């Protein structure tokens, strides 16, 4: 029973900033993951950021490093990407998804993949012109 | 005597789908009708075979495969079929002679707040050829870029844990499966019906 709302995005100016943020709602999970996708026009989807649920812990795709960040409120249930020195090829469809951990051996790991996440949510729209 | 089914089929707990068990019975008699007059499986897709002649005949060998995965996953549980089981953990030939089956398990391998020790592979390099099995568990490189340890969205932990909670849903919440599958040589058959 897990919904997600993802809220923020509008159109912004080259080397702007815009803060998203996930709604999350019956995880009922121990150990889980919380990502940030996007999907630019006629292209594929990709993740920007992946949060771990115990400590915080967070990964950044590569070009989103420096600039975008992910933090989490624990009490609203929300998860959010501090969008900042924004660039026109980052003008997309922003995703967000839930997804188990994985515990193999007592060792943790926290995967966000855009093949495989659990739950999903419709998407929030960004767009950087002049 | 008769064929151990009942130690595949009622096993207390079975395995992970990538590594999945397989279990062969020989020189030994067996009665079907324990699974097909059955009425508490969910899944009974037989190929190449009737379900219901199964005790009219006889084959050189049976493989019991056994393993778990989601309900919206069984339909992989087939042949000629796509998808995250089908590409990278478990494959069935076009040329299956077979019968699948599989049924709810919600009440044995679920757990309050997720249980983590059921596992499948999210990806390869390739797509695993009929009857393979892949058990490693080689940081899979996303990005092309040397890897090295594990890092990031670029270099990724190849399997990921279902979650099993019992409130999820049907095709999120656990089935138990067994792939049966017969084969004839040129050889004697041993394993035969009850008559
Ligand atoms: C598993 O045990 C049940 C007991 O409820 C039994 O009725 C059934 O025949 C067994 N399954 C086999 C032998 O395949």
């Amino acid at each position: 029973d897990v919904q997600l709302q993802e809220s923020g995005g509008g159109l912004v100016q080259p080397g702007g900033s815009l803060r998203l943020s996930c709604a999350a709602s019956g995880l009922t999970l121990d150990y889980y993951a919380i990502g940030w996708f996007r999907q630019a026009p006629g292209k594929e989807r990709e993740g920007v950021s992946c949060i771990s649920s115990s400590d915080g812990s967070t990964y950044y795709a590569d070009s989103v490093k420096g600039r975008f960040t992910t933090s989490r409120d624990n009490a609203k249930n929300t998860v959010y990407l501090q969008m900042n020195s924004l660039k026109p090829e980052d003008t997309a469809v922003y995703y967000c998804a839930a997804v188990p951990s994985t515990y193999y051996s007592g060792t943790y790991y926290y995967t966000c993949h855009p093949g495989g996440m659990d739950y999903w949510g419709k998407g929030t729209q960004v767009t950087v012109s002049s | 005597n008769l064929c151990p089914f009942g130690e595949v089929f009622n096993a207390t707990r079975f395995a992970s789908v990538y590594a999945w068990n397989r279990k062969r019975i020989s020189n030994c008699v067996a009665d079907y009708s324990v699974l097909y007059n059955s009425a508490s499986f969910s899944t009974f897709k037989c190929y190449g075979v009737s379900p219901t002649k199964l005790n009219d005949l006889c084959f050189t060998n049976v493989y019991a495969d056994s393993f778990v995965i989601r309900g919206d996953e069984v339909r992989q549980i087939a042949p000629g079929q796509t998808g995250k089981i089908a590409d990278y953990n478990y494959k069935l030939p076009d040329d299956f002679t077979g019968c699948v089956i599989a049924w709810n398990s919600n009440n044995l391998d679920s757990k309050v707040g997720g249980n983590y020790n059921y596992l499948y592979r999210l990806f390869r390099k390739s797509n695993l050829k009929p009857f393979e099995r892949d058990i490693s568990t080689e940081i899979y490189q996303a990005g092309s870029t040397p890897c090295n340890g594990v890092e990031g969205f670029n270099c990724y932990f190849p399997l990921q844990s279902y979650g099993f909670q019992p409130t999820n849903g049907v095709g999120y919440q656990p089935y138990r499966v067994v792939v049966l599958s017969f084969e004839l040589l040129h050889a004697p058959a041993t394993v035969c019906g009850p008559k």
